[PDB]
């Protein structure tokens, strides 16, 4: 279906066997299946087709809103309020992105889990790797802050992990 | 504070000619309808105290408490303004002279100061 | 239309007093026996037995046949913890000692 | 007003957010990018203070 | 509900101080009207204030 | 924000030029158009918040109390319309210009730009309940009622007034903006102890705490059914409010500062819950029910959290409809009977079967019985604190273990078994009260389908 | 009958007004500031050929 | 009504501080809170040591 | 399209049809509850098509249909899982319960409130396919809860007896000392999993620690009446005939087993908690039939045979044997 990506939720083929029946007997999953079909799926889908074109009879668009990237709170004076003021709330635009983003790897996750079957241990490891990968990032990101989060406290949080590093480095370096 | 010894004042003026430079505040300020309310509160009481029908027993006597309160909160209003301008007016005039006092701090960006990062656990 | 000298008063110290009390409790003088003068405020309050609720006898005619009380009679201090829906003292066909130490 | 709460407008942003969300994981995908970085800010930005300890 | 909310935590707040504002309104408030002991006690805090404060 | 209060304020020359006989249908009429208005605040942002003027302004979490402000004075009008039936026409249009100055404080409190106005309309609404209790009260207890109440109160929030004052005095501001963008961290010190010490107190002695709780049980023993109402809905999460406010300012002190109190409402919450197993008042039971309730929003709050935050105002919410609920029905059974004591009626569900009905369910609710709100609360303010500790939850498990068993019994002792026989003045019950109840309950089963509503802005 | 039943329901009246009048106090507020409007760094937008102010 | 009086408000007025209920307060008042405290202190302040020492795998630990 | 779930929650759809009606007319006449077992009859011959269809192929599906609410990065979805378990344990439910109403019908005929004591049967009913189809651990907590309060209401059907009311009362005490497990293992597994959707738990959780198969451990000892708290089945006769034959005899009981072969590719990977389970089992079934051999009241003895048969299947989910407990069920 045309309504979401294939890039962003990727499906496999999932080829199916063709029907190879041994015996004479007529398996009755075939008549219920057929009379499923006469007395469901025909009025569903022409009742489907009626809405459709009474929705084709009036058409209208619906846009999604675009916003301009504004200087973080990196490039922000100690008590200038209005470039702070927007720096919090491109931040906050921001957060919302990446748990939208966690959001999306955990659903591929699920639905691969799901789809493998019992064969899911080896046949998902990919999805497993970039959940692992995303939750990192995300934990490093966000982690800790608080409920009165805000951006100078995952500045501070982050600057202290550069001291980390670069004194790690430092020191493996001149070990 | 202390403008009482506020060098070139007169000794009893309610305001000073110098106020008069200032706009004045507007009959629909809000602190003047909240006067006129006082004065219909003291005018309800008065009708209470008294033994009468509260809400309509004098028209006039309500009208000469409101019209009174409007009169003094205008002035008060006026009074008070002028003193908050010339408060400000001396806070400027006295930083403006006296600028090693005052020094201009050094903008400085948060991408460049260290905030010490206590996490919540 | 209850009056202020019926209410529970303070640990009686007279046997005078005890004998109010007792009459204020409707119950006899020699039956009466307050809880001990510690510092808990039972006071005035009579010291009924620690039977609970479920082994009252269950064909009188009582005036509340569910809790199995009467009218006007002096209520346990644990009424609520004996009720015949929690903790009861009903003699059982074994001891104690012997039924803990069997499960134990 | 049961009705009229139902059918609020999205001002919280979560329809927006997902379709930015959709367009960064696309993006990054296709050009190779891992997904979340793990800095929120660059750190070409960031004056770090040097300790000489 | 006894021991705890009905006793001690009753003690410890609201009795201890009603029972100290109670006691030092009844020191403060008894005296007997005697102009005596009132300029007695003007004379010793005149001394008191010019011997201490400075 | 204005187009709220306006209104309420108009209530009261409605109220006092009505009719005799027409001053509950315009009350109540009015009250349930003021709320319809103030609906349109749940309309928030994930972004900062809906700034109206320089001194009001809404949040995701100023709505939803709002919102329940709005909404209970018609519900106290429907209950205060039984027992003044006897009252002279200017009382009770005094009592109603109370209850109109009640919610026209709450309202201009909960949104409170600036800290010190907080402060003031938070004060502010202890005169109308306190004339509503130690006036309308049936009791002789009322005055000492009262009193508590009070000075419980004034006592916590003194020393609030001098921490704001010297907030202002060195940071410069107390707009909550500016607070929280300007926000700096407190430093290990003996100034900052006892800073913090009259930030909280103020606030934590009218949530209440465990200890600090005494007044609750006689204020609303003592209280009428509307005093009762609005101090166990709303008058308690004004301490929440605020300390989810103040909370900003106290870091990064409160992680150590906050151990005394958090232990005092772990176990807290467990002992009132025990408490509430050895009851003789249906209105003692529920109060103590409500201090357990409260201790686990103070636990949420302490702990600081994002899933903590929006437990706790889940649970503020759900508690206050619960309480306010339980109380009605409460009051229904004292108006027939006269007693307030569990043990006289009995086996009202074989006289009352639709009461019985409302009964059951204000007890579903307040067990927590999923999914309703009550429980989603419940159970984010106990993940939030197994991540703190992970052995936590064993009180917090007993706890709600011991909040079914009081609950049920209240469900069973006062309609179950044999009815008592020497009660024979048990009315059929009215459609006011079943209009009641029904009002009370189906906003709790509507929320449940909109959670988003009521979890705060850190959803 | 009017006039009759005006001097028992003006009273109905009271609270429809004050939320109107209400309205327009929340208005005039919103005048006051527009110190930025159209000079926001993330909305700074040029104006239509018939525009003259962003928001009201 | 005696009963119902008996158990609520009876008990202050008939309450004396004695070694045996001072004592029993104290114990059941106080004993509980410090011992909560020092079982959850002890418990999160091996977990700062944890952490700060890095073992503890908070991997997929998003939510708090 | 796919005739399997549309089948399958039309099941569920149709099961609550006479709930929606109990406020019509239909509920003030006798007829009522011959409608509500022509309904389960209906529910029923529908419900087994779907597992023919897994018969012939091994259909499984997943259904997130309605998403409820999103936590951060936590989604929160109305998901039903309709693998061979449900498929499966919904015939054999709707069957038991069609021939558990058809008998209360005759059973039940001089009680004059019958409508109502149908109603709370098909409440139980809906409430228990709601926990058996669950796909994450909050809406299984709604079944859980909802079993376990159809249960106090129907044990106590007769209100105006001492004995029923403390028996419910006893029930609900047992089953929430089995929730604070249930609860602790909701909160380790959104703590640590990050989610309550069952394949995210499966995935992240390859060496399962102790402390989540504690906890759904002690549920589903609470729940099914395990040595420790077992006395409430039995207690719980109190009520009527019907309702101990199908709520506490086949059906609401065996939730606990049920919960424990849901999480059974988690419990394969813990060698302690499998021999505790083993353990808590067999002393179960032991200690239920010793008491079951003297028992002098029929309905008593039933229940202990039941209890004897849960701790069996649960020997059973010790030794690492799922679908053997299952069929047993
Ligand atoms: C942010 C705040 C917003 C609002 C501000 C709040 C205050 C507002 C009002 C302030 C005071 C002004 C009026 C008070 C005068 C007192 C008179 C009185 O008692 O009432 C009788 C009178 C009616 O009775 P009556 O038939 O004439 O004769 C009866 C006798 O008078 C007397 O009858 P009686 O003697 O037979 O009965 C005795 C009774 C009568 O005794 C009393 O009622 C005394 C009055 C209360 C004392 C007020 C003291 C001063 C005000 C303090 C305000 C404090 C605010 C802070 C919050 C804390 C609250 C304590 O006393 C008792 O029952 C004793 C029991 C004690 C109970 C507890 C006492 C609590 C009192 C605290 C009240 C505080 C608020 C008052 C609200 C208004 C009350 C009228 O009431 C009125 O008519 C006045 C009400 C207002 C009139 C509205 C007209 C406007 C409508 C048309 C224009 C539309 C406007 C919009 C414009 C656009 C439209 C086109
Ligand atoms: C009694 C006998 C039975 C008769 C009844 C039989 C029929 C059964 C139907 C009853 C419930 C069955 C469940 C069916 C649910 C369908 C409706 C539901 O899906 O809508 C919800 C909508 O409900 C509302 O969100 C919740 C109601 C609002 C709650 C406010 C309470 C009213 C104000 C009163 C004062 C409040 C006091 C407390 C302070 C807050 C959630 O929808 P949502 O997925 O989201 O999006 C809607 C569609 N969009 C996308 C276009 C927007
Ligand atoms: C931990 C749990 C702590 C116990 C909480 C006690 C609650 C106190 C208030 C309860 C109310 C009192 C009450 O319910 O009344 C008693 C009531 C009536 O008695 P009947 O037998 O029905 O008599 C009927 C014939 N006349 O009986 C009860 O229901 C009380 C039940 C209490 C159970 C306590 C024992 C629980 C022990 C658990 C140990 C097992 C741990 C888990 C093992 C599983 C393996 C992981
Ligand atoms: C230094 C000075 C500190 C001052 C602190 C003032 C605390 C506020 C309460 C003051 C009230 C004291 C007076 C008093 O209560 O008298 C005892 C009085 C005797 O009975 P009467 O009613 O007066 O007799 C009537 C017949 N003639 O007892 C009472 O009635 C008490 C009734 C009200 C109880 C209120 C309890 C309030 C305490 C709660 C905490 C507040 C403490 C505030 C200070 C604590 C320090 C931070
Ligand atoms: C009935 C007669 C009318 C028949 C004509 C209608 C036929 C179907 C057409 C419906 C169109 C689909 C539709 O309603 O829209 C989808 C819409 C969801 O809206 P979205 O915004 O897309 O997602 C939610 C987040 N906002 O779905 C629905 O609302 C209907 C289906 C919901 C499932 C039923 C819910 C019943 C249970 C109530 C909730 C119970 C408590 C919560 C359980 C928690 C479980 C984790
Ligand atoms: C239920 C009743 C509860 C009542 C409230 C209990 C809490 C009491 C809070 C403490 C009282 C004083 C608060 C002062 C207001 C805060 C202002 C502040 O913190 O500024 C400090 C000032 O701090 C103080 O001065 C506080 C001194 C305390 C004096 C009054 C003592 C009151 C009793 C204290 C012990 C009880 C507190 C906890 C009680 C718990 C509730 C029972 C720094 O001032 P500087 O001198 O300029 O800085 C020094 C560096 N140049």
């Amino acid at each position: 279906p045309d309504s979401w990506d294939k890039d962003v939720y990727p499906e496999p083929p999932r080829r199916t066997p063709a029907p190879a029946p041994q015996t004479s007997l007529p398996n009755p999953v075939t008549y219920l299946t057929k009379i499923f079909d006469l007395l469901v799926d025909r009025p569903v889908t022409l009742a489907r087709e009626f809405i459709e074109q009474q929705h084709a009879k009036n058409r209208y668009y619906y846009y999604h809103r675009e916003f301009r990237r504004v200087p973080d709170i990196t490039e922000c004076e100690e008590k200038d309020i209005l470039c702070m003021f927007e720096a919090e709330m491109q931040w906050r635009r921001d957060y919302k992105v990446d748990q939208e983003i966690v959001n999306i790897i955990q659903e591929r996750l699920k639905a691969c889990q799901q789809r493998e079957g019992e064969s899911y241990r080896q046949n998902c490891a990919k999805e497993l790797e970039q959940f692992t990968q995303v939750s990192k990032a995300f934990q490093d990101r966000y982690s800790d802050l608080g409920a009165h989060y805000s951006a100078r406290k995952c500045l501070a949080k982050q600057k202290q992990r550069m001291l980390a590093e670069r004194k790690a480095a430092k020191e493996a370096a001149a070990a | 504070t202390m403008m009482s010894g506020r060098p070139g004042r007169v000794p009893l003026q309610f305001l000073p000619n110098e106020a008069r430079s200032l706009p004045p505040p507007k009959l629909t300020d809000p602190r003047l309808v909240y006067m006129g309310f006082l004065g219909y509160c003291s005018g309800l009481i008065d009708n209470a105290i008294r033994r009468r029908p509260v809400v309509s027993a004098g028209l006039h006597r309500q009208l000469l408490y409101v019209t009174s309160f409007v009169f003094f909160g205008y002035y008060l209003l006026k009074r008070q303004d002028y003193m908050y301008a010339l408060r400000d007016h001396d806070m400027f005039a006295y930083v403006k002279s006296h600028p090693e006092d005052f020094p201009e701090k050094d903008k400085k960006t948060y991408g460049e100061i260290l905030e010490e990062f206590h996490p919540v656990r | 239309h209850v009056t202020k000298d019926m209410f529970p008063g303070p640990y009686p110290k007279t046997p005078e007093e005890r004998a109010a009390a007792a009459k204020k409790y409707n119950m006899r003088v020699e039956d009466y026996e307050p809880y001990p003068d510690d510092g808990m405020g039972y006071g005035d309050y009579p010291k009924l037995p620690d039977r609970s609720q479920q082994e009252r006898d269950p064909w009188y005619d009582w005036d509340h046949p569910d809790l199995r009380l009467n009218w006007g009679e002096p209520i346990h201090w644990d009424l609520d913890m004996y009720i015949r829906n929690r903790v009861d003292t009903s003699p059982t066909p074994v001891s104690w000692n012997t039924m803990c130490k069997h499960l134990f | 007003g049961s009705t009229f709460v139902a059918y609020l407008p999205d001002y919280r942003m979560q329809e927006w957010a997902r379709r930015e969300a959709e367009r960064l994981v696309k993006y990054r995908e296709a050009n190779g990018l891992p997904l979340m970085e793990s800095n929120c800010f660059d750190p070409n930005k960031i004056q770090l203070p040097e300790d000489e300890d | 509900s006894s021991l705890l909310d009905l006793i001690w935590l009753e003690t410890i707040l609201p009795k201890t101080t009603s029972f100290i504002q109670m006691k030092m309104s009844i020191m403060v408030s008894n005296q007997k009207g005697l102009i005596k002991l009132y300029f007695l006690s003007f004379l010793i805090t005149i001394m008191i204030s010019m011997t201490l404060f400075n | 924000m204005l187009k709220i209060i306006i209104p309420t304020t108009m209530l009261l020359p409605m109220t006092w030029m009505s009719k005799h006989n027409m001053i509950w249908i315009n009350a109540t009429v009015h009250s349930l158009l003021i709320s319809l208005i103030s609906l349109s605040l749940l309309n928030q942002l994930g972004e900062n918040s809906l700034n109206f003027s320089l001194t009001f302004f809404s949040d995701s979490l100023s709505a939803p109390l709002l919102v329940l402000t709005t909404w209970l004075l018609p519900l106290m009008l429907m209950a205060s319309q039984s027992h003044l039936s006897k009252e002279t026409t200017t009382r009770k249009k005094l009592y109603i210009t109370m209850l109109i100055l009640l919610q026209l404080f709450l309202i201009m409190t909960f949104t409170a730009t600036e800290l010190i106005l907080f402060y003031i309309l938070f004060e502010a609404t202890l005169v109308p309940t306190l004339i509503i209790i130690t006036r309308w009260g049936n009791q002789t207890e009322r005055l000492n009622a009262g009193l508590y109440f009070l000075f419980y109160t004034l006592a916590g929030s003194l020393p609030l007034l001098v921490a704001l004052v010297y907030i202002q005095n060195t940071t410069g501001s107390l707009n909550f903006l500016i607070i929280h963008y300007w926000s700096h961290p407190l430093s290990n010190s003996w100034s900052n102890i006892f800073m913090w010490l009259a930030c909280i107190m103020a606030f934590m002695v009218k949530m209440p705490l465990y200890g600090l709780h005494l007044w609750l049980p006689k204020a609303h023993v003592e209280a009428p059914i509307a005093g009762s109402m609005v101090l166990a809905a709303v008058l308690l999460k004004l301490g929440g409010y605020g300390m989810m406010r103040i909370t900003t300012i106290l870091n990064p002190l409160t992680n150590y500062m906050a151990y005394p109190f958090l232990m005092l409402s772990m176990w807290g919450m467990i002992m009132t819950s025990s408490i509430c197993l050895r009851q003789t008042d249906l209105k003692s039971l529920i109060a103590y029910s409500s201090v357990s309730h409260m201790a686990l929003v103070i636990v949420a709050i302490m702990i600081q959290t994002p899933w903590s935050f929006m437990g706790a105002t889940a649970l503020m919410i759900a508690h206050g409809l619960t309480s306010s609920m339980l109380f009605c029905l409460a009051n229904t059974n004292y108006e027939r009977v006269h007693s307030r004591t569990m043990i006289l009626a009995r086996g009202l569900q074989t006289l009352l079967p639709l009461m019985a009905t409302w009964w059951l369910v204000a007890s579903l609710t307040n067990l927590a019985l999923p999914p309703s709100i009550n429980l989603i609360g419940e159970l984010f303010i106990i993940t939030a604190s197994f991540s703190w500790s992970n052995i936590t939850i064993i009180l917090m498990g007993m706890n709600m273990m011991i909040t079914a068993l009081y609950s049920l019994y209240m469900l069973i002792t006062t309609q179950r078994g044999k009815y008592t026989h020497h009660i024979n003045n048990i009315k059929p019950s009215f459609t006011r009260e079943n209009a009641l109840m029904a009002l009370h309950i189906l906003p709790l089963l509507l929320l449940t389908l909109n959670p988003k509503m009521i979890l705060g802005p850190l959803y | 009958n009017v006039l009759q039943i005006v001097r028992d329901h003006w009273v109905h009246i009271l609270v429809p007004v004050g939320f109107v009048f209400g309205c327009y106090l929340d208005r005039r507020s919103d005048e006051k500031l527009t110190a930025f409007r159209n000079k926001s760094l993330l909305f700074k937008r040029e104006l239509r050929p018939n525009e003259e102010v962003t928001w009201k | 009504i005696r009963w119902t009086y008996a158990r609520s408000a009876n008990i202050y007025p008939n309450f004396r501080p004695t070694p045996k209920t001072s004592l029993l307060g104290a114990l059941f008042g106080i004993g509980p809170l410090f011992f909560w405290y020092y079982v959850f202190k002890t418990d999160r302040d091996k977990k700062e040591k944890l952490i700060q020492e890095g073992k503890l795998d908070q991997t997929f630990n998003i939510s708090y | 399209m796919n005739p399997f779930a549309s089948l399958t929650l039309t099941t569920l759809t149709i099961l609550t049809i006479p709930i929606m009606m109990s406020n019509s007319n239909i509920y003030k006449t006798n007829l009522y509850p011959n409608y509500v077992k022509t309904t389960v009859s209906y529910a029923f011959t529908l419900s087994l098509v779907p597992l023919l269809m897994f018969m012939h192929t091994g259909q499984e599906m997943i259904i997130s249909n309605w998403h409820w609410m999103t936590l951060q990065t936590v989604e929160l979805s109305l998901s039903f899982k309709m693998d061979y378990f449900s498929v499966m344990f919904i015939p054999v439910a709707l069957f038991v319960t069609w021939s558990i109403m058809e008998f209360s019908m005759w059973y039940m005929h001089s009680d004059p409130f019958i409508n109502r004591f149908f109603k709370y049967l098909l409440l139980f009913l809906i409430t228990m396919m709601i926990l058996v189809t669950a796909n994450n651990l909050f809406q299984l907590f709604i079944g859980w809860e909802g079993v376990g309060i159809m249960s106090f209401l129907l044990i106590g059907w007769w209100h105006g007896r001492t004995d029923a009311n403390t028996a419910a009362l006893q029930a609900i005490l047992y089953n929430r000392i089995g929730d604070i497990g249930f609860v602790l293992s909701m909160a380790w597994f959104l703590t640590h999993s990050n989610a309550w959707d069952l394949q995210q738990i499966f995935m992240l959780n390859n060496e399962c620690p102790n402390m989540p198969l504690i906890g759904l451990l002690l549920a589903a000892a609470g729940k099914s009446a395990q040595f420790g708290l077992h006395p409430w089945l039995p207690s719980a006769m109190e009520g009527p005939t019907p309702v101990s034959a199908l709520l506490h005899s086949s059906t609401m009981v065996v939730a606990g087993v049920f919960l424990l072969i849901r999480f059974y590719p988690l419990m394969e990977t813990n060698k302690l908690v499998q021999t505790m389970t083993l353990c808590l089992g067999a002393i179960t079934t032991l200690f239920t039939a010793l008491c079951a051999i003297t028992q002098n009241d029929i309905k008593k003895i039933v229940a202990f045979s039941t209890s004897s048969q849960l701790g069996l299947m649960m020997v059973t989910i010790g030794i690492n044997q799922p679908h053997l407990a299952f069929l047993h069920i």
